[PDB]
């Protein structure tokens, strides 16, 4: 019972540190998303303005 | 009924006796039940950790 217990612990502590890893980068690929349409829009009303 | 030297020839044979069951009988036999006993509870020990 005790060779279970070290089994499920260490196979649910890899899943819950894959979990960590693939959040984070998902949100470092928000971050850039938001950045550059951030800069796209910063070019997109700048020229807007400058017609009007 | 007829005090005798014999009161003195019990007490060698018994003081004998005690030894070599104190130091040569008593250990050997306990050493072993706590063994048992001991690595029975561990078990339990085992499975508390198990749920903790």
């Amino acid at each position: 019972d005790l060779d279970l217990a070290k089994a499920s612990a260490t196979d649910q502590l890899k899943k819950a540190k894959a979990e960590a890893q693939v959040i984070i980068e998902q949100a470092n690929k928000r971050r850039s998303q938001i950045l550059d349409e951030a800069k796209a829009e910063a070019e997109q009303e700048r020229t807007k303005i400058v017609a009007q | 009924m007829n005090l005798n030297a014999t009161i003195l020839g019990q007490a060698i044979a018994f003081v004998l006796f005690v030894l070599f069951a104190m130091k040569y009988v008593w250990p050997p036999l306990m050493a072993a039940i706590e063994k048992r006993q001991k690595e029975i509870a561990d078990g339990l020990a085992s499975a508390e950790r198990a749920h903790k």
